[PDB]
């Protein structure tokens, strides 16, 4: 048959003044981005629903939405970026391994729960990025190959060698936590946390990272 | 031309739009005429208002100009519609403000092209805002946000009830709202 | 606001169109530019203008003949005709005929007021000559039925052959959930294959 | 974290074709705040269905009885026999009031998909009931496996005397050309009958 | 011309709530091509269900023990009752996972012109139940006779000691206010709950 | 919600693709609206259809045919039919009979063999039983009993002292006279000859016209 139910996770959603909603789900079996004209199909919610697919309509439809959980903390402002963020890599990466779909999941889980939710987001972020195959190199300098690179790269969003290097070093805590970053596990990443202090190198590190990349 | 242009606007599919176009082909030249007057008088003699965005063509609407309403409260809706249909339920005589959004990060909205700005200003010491955001959760957030932002000036912030519509069964009603109707709860006989 | 109600009655008006879907439109439309407005009316009025009805076989058209009557590619042995333009097109889809439609522009009905004046009856019988082919393409509504049979009873005196697209069951259709009328029709409509 | 009765009695009312899970909760919650004369008796309707009425020996049509009433019954002619793929399939043709012949109910269509061949439908005993003059019409689906098994059975049948038909494919009563799907606009076009 | 016990099961069918006398047909035809097994089952099931499973003394939930599994679990609190007009009511609040009180079903609303009074839903034992230092949180729809139900309810229960709270009236979640009917707009409007 | 019995007197369509229609029903006239039996004119039907303040004009929930009358496409029966139609919408606006009436009607306009007899006879007890006589022992004008004259300006008749055109003929006021007397059963046993009808046509128009809008 061309009908089928899944289990899901919204990471977009969208209107057309119409009335009706397209929408972005993240589910073990990828990525699946199905449209519904009229679970109130929620952003961020656990759902699962049945959608029918074809020749016919090449956006796949949706007949019955219904909801399995959800996490309503997401919306306090600070939970919300994060969040925000969280599901815009589950769409950037994993391209519609379920493995992703179980990491993302646990993201929200710790972003809406957990008590320090930009650490939740800088971990998970990396996690994510990681399992999807992208890490942030280390050991070699970006230009000339120098081992333990400790200075932003503007450029590559790499590490490049204080003589390669127009800025400072990132703080001990942010080079520890990026070189031995992709390794630790959640459960002993999260003992880890770069203090307050020193995150926004993290976080500005972590952007043109990205940027580059994806 | 005529009918893919009209495969743009939302509800219009394609022979949704075969059969508007066709069936406009059998109007006269007034019809057609007067239809694209209608259309480009709206375009121009009506734009957005600076004090709550709500559309009018005057320098005000009539929620602001007309002096009968109360300033004491100002009510913050998603978007024009909300207005509207929340005038229809009779219950307020107040003043909306119309934020042109909600806040979504991934889609890329920030509280600059939402009319957040400008309502700071309306805000006076001992007032009431409302927040009519809607109830998604980008709506939720958009409120949240609101209050936790607008608590510092002196008035007072109240936000529409969450819980089970008029005239519904819980049985056929959702765990989310279900559960926020249960925490909700109004208090009737207290000992 | 006075020219909203403007456009927004004016939307109410078109077939579609009620009075929150009017206001949806209107107000989705105020978020346009003043490009999207512009083109918009722009495409509507030369849709006005522009394009006519076909004296020929009445299917619009912009130039003096439609692309079925003046490109010579397709065959002169046989003309089909269908009660409005869009029949033409949904016939056109199904890729089983390349030859002429005749477009009446409406069926036969006496209470509403139409008599075959109105309709492209007339303009019709120049087109029918000795030996030809008809078939007839209106609607199986009791107005397009009768339409057709007046058609034919009318037709038959010149020499083509008429000849009226098959009543049945349609493609996929199991006849369980088909109506009484349609089935007793493609019950007696049959056609044979194998005989002794 | 139901009664295991419970669990239970959904499973069996979500089996049944129509049944969503959540319709079968709904359904049996229902069903529980009925009384114990309501249930019973349904539960006894359900028994005395499956003892009772059976299949008829002549066309495989249900009933109680040692012969369809329509293969009992007199006024009508065994000269013509309906083949069709179901039963409620003999109930719509006769609603129409329009066929006075017999039938014979295969039962379902040929899918060699699903692991369905003609030793599956009921079409072994069809045959001794064929001869020289009768009619056949074949009336499967519109479906691809309808139309399939109505193929398979003009060949089957061809050696015996019979003359074979096939219900007309087209469009149904009412309809318009303009909302008619491409494979039907074109089989009534193709199959159009011819009168003048 | 149905066989006898066809309509019997049929009508059977029918009685139950979301069938349509078509539905209940085409039900029973596809019930009858099933196996016996399939249905001595099912019927099996109904039966086993009309004799295991009851309602609880408690809170008149249903259950095949002598207390509802709600009731006799014990990391809930008798500080706080729930009243709810149907089990499926009580399923709904559960799966919300927010509410770890106890419950009490009446199987009813009062509904005068139906001719329900509360000699009819299982008020009266609510009664002891509640005394001083409990919450009753008051849990019928909205439904003009739930509204009723949960106001007599409060009157009733007001002269004994407890708390009595009403499930808020508002807007769902994931609703525009756009698209929510004037009567719930207007409720969550005046039912805001204020903050700073 | 409520479900009647019916014959559809009147059809269209707006080009949204719905379909606005008038019913006869025993319980009189009704006219719903369904958007998207197909519901076809002349269609004996049945349906459930529903109303409220939500919508002034009655919605159409399922439609299902009970009989219907092919034939009355045929060129002949057929504009026949749609006056017959047209008659049971502009009276009967209402006792059953008329429901039963105009049935009959399109029933013998289908059927019997001379469906231009049936459309008179049929037409004058519709207009009758609706309380629509043709008025005929006194003249219109001057009141002189048995006028034997068309009268153009009330569709009534004129005696020869106040008449400007001919009488019409013996067959066409015999009818006319013991027109609303004589049963279906033996007012078909005594059609007006082919080539008297013309005058007895041109005779009930403008008594229509006069009386009904
Ligand atoms: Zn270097
Ligand atoms: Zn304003
Ligand atoms: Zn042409
Ligand atoms: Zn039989
Ligand atoms: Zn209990
Ligand atoms: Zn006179």
């Amino acid at each position: 048959s061309r009908t089928a139910n899944r289990s899901g996770i919204v990471i977009r959603r969208r209107v057309t003044p119409a009335g009706d909603i397209i929408v972005t789900l993240l589910t073990p079996q990828g990525k699946l981005k199905a449209i519904a004209r009229g679970s109130s199909l929620n952003l961020f919610h656990h759902v699962g629903v049945q959608v029918y697919q074809g020749p016919h309509n090449d956006l796949a439809s949706v007949k019955q939405a219904v909801l399995e959980g959800a996490l309503p903390t997401l919306a306090e402002p600070e939970r919300y970026a994060f969040a925000h963020l969280m599901a815009e890599f589950a769409d950037a990466l994993f391209q519609e391994s379920e493995q992703a779909f179980d990491l993302f999941a646990a993201s929200l889980r710790g972003v809406a729960h957990q008590p320090d939710p930009e650490w939740v987001a800088l971990v998970m972020s990396y996690k994510l990025l990681g399992l999807a195959g992208v890490i942030p190199q280390t050991a070699r300098c970006a230009r000339c190959g120098a081992p333990d690179p400790e200075h932003p790269d503007p450029l590559g969003g790499q590490l490049l060698c204080s003589k390669c290097a127009a800025l400072p070093p990132y703080p001990p805590a942010v080079l520890d936590f990026l070189r031995h970053a992709v390794r630790r596990t959640v459960r002993a990443s999260f003992e880890q946390p770069v203090p307050s202090a020193d995150r926004p190198a993290l976080w500005r590190a972590l952007e043109k990272f990205v940027t580059v990349q994806v | 031309s005529l009918i893919r242009e009209l495969s743009r606007l939302p509800g219009i599919g394609p022979a949704s739009a075969q059969a508007l176009a066709f069936h406009l082909f059998e109007q006269p030249r007034e019809d057609i005429e007067r239809l694209a007057s209608a259309l480009l008088e709206a375009k121009r003699d009506l734009h957005v208002c600076p004090i709550c965005f709500n559309i009018t063509d005057a320098e005000k609407c009539d929620v602001c100009a007309d002096p009968s309403r109360d300033q004491r409260t100002i009510c913050v809706v998603e978007e024009p519609g909300d207005v509207i249909a929340l005038e229809r339920s009779g219950e307020y005589r107040g003043l909306y403000h119309v934020l042109h959004g909600v806040l979504s990060p991934m889609n890329g909205v920030g509280p600059d092209k939402l009319h957040i700005k400008p309502l700071l200003p309306r805000v006076g010491q001992g007032m009431e805002v409302i927040l009519a955001t809607g109830t998604t959760v980008e709506g939720d957030a958009t409120a949240l946000y609101l209050q936790r932002l607008l608590e510092p000036l002196g008035a007072a912030i109240s936000r529409i009830a969450y819980g089970v519509p008029v005239g519904g069964s819980l049985e056929y009603t959702d765990e989310v709202t279900l559960g926020r109707a249960l925490t909700g709860r109004q208090t009737v006989s207290k000992p």
